[PDB]
């Protein structure tokens, strides 16, 4: 099946095509395609915004990060693991339509790989920046990777998910992806409307 | 990171060829946002501001994930027939 | 010849009697097993009545008996013999209705655009290809079964 499937450089394989029969070989070694070795080295080198429902908390936290920064303990007791696993047990079976929990679970896994990587670009204050450098320096004494799950609170969740939509628009994709994105942030605000203690 | 990005890709290599066209085969649980992860070094960091308006093991992974999803679907079906 | 529409749906003792050459393919010499009944049913020269006429598909070369699908004899003149296994050109759903006359494919050139972004709730309305403007997306088996299970779970109670 198909039109291009060969372990070596492709020659419209559906054996070395375009050559005589006395060149075949069926040895078993490593196989790499590499797009015909970059086409024989280029022919031998040429010969949108969130709804206004709970808008007060972000305005309150905008002034709060000027001198208090909403956190004073480096080993903060409030983490994201249990409050994250909560949605797979309460609102995935109640609020969303009955069916598959992909739209919540896969997005949560994406939020893991976004939270483990997003540090360094964007959601940072100056004092937060020196705190991040001091955390990196004190975490480099045992050459271990820096896990931002156990040393960061969950109160920044709404600000990263509200600065997310204007950086979706930086690249080009379809519009129903943005529809589903704003729908899941709307569901997040729907949940966090009641639970204000977290 | 901007200097690294250009010196790595933007200078003379793979200008027309898409780099992020083959990262799907090794990355899992990445479906909603995929294009924005590639150009994370193309923009310089800036201070905080606010506007005045405001595949072998991956197949096994998704198979066990879908098995867990099916079991959870059975469990919420049981819950809905209990509550109905 | 005269300037009519001719897509890939249109095709370009023998006449009765025994035809074992129709049961034998020249590509490999193996036996053409039908989809519905897992037999070729060549029969014997002593019992010609046990033999059943078979035909191959013009697209996927799928063997088929003349008794399983409703069909009397072969298709030699007219459009290509389309076995009822591929995507139909005309569909009908009463809601007035949607016909959805496919897209009849386009060239390999820059008019063909690929954009694999989302697998669940993509709203691609068909027109997809399977991998291991006319906006088409890369579609695998996991996406297909996932959207099916979401759809028939959300559509059971209706």
């Amino acid at each position: 099946g198909g039109r291009c499937l060969a372990f070596h450089g492709p020659l419209m394989y559906e054996h070395y095509q375009g050559w005589k029969s006395s060149w075949d070989e069926w040895v078993g070694y490593d196989r790499i395609r590499a797009y015909n070795e970059e086409n024989i080295a280029m022919k031998k080198r040429l010969a949108l915004q969130i709804p206004i429902k709970l808008k007060s908390v972000l305005v309150d936290d905008w002034e709060y990060v000027t001198k208090d920064k909403k956190i004073c303990r480096l080993p903060a007791d409030v983490t994201v693991e249990m409050v994250l696993n909560k949605y797979e047990h309460e609102v995935s079976q109640e609020l969303e339509s009955p069916g598959s929990q992909s739209q919540l679970s896969e997005y949560c896994a994406g939020l893991k790989l976004y939270f483990d990587k997003c540090l360094g670009n964007m959601l940072l204050y100056r004092l937060e920046r020196l705190q991040y450098d001091e955390l990196l320096k004190k975490s480099s004494k045992d050459q271990k990777p820096l896990v931002p799950i156990r040393i960061y609170g969950a109160i920044h969740l709404l600000r990263l998910i509200s600065v997310l939509p204007e950086l979706i628009s930086s690249t080009t994709m379809d519009l129903q992806s943005c529809q589903l994105l704003i729908k899941q942030t709307e569901d997040f605000l729907v949940w966090l409307l009641m639970h204000v203690d977290e | 990171n901007e200097c690294k990005f250009k010196i790595f890709i933007n200078n003379s290599m793979a200008t027309l060829k898409k780099i992020e066209s083959n990262f799907i085969k090794q990355n899992n649980n990445v479906k909603i946002f995929a294009k924005l992860l590639f150009n994370i070094d193309s923009h310089n960091p800036k201070q905080f501001q606010l506007p005045n308006y405001i595949t072998q093991i991956d197949e096994n992974s998704i198979k066990y994930d879908f098995f867990d999803k099916i079991y959870k679907s059975k469990m919420v079906q049981k819950r809905k027939l209990f509550q109905f | 010849s005269r300037g009519q529409y001719s897509d890939e749906n249109d095709k370009i003792g023998q006449s009765d009697s025994y035809n074992p050459d129709t049961h034998i393919d020249s590509n490999s010499g193996k036996f053409l097993i039908c989809y519905k009944c897992n037999q070729t049913r060549l029969g014997s020269w002593s019992h010609p009545e046990n033999s059943r006429l078979i035909m191959t598909c013009d697209y996927c070369q799928t063997p088929w008996h003349l008794d399983c699908v409703p069909r009397a004899s072969f298709k030699n003149l007219g459009s290509k013999w389309k076995c009822p296994l591929h995507s139909p050109t005309k569909v009908y759903k009463k809601i007035n209705y949607k016909v959805w006359k496919k897209q009849r494919l386009i060239n390999k050139k820059n008019q063909l655009y690929y954009e694999p972004l989302q697998k669940i709730g993509y709203q691609n309305n068909g027109n997809i290809q399977i991998i291991p403007d006319f906006k088409i997306t890369q579609i695998d088996e996991n996406s297909i079964k996932y959207d099916f299970f979401d759809k028939i779970y959300k559509s059971k109670m209706v």
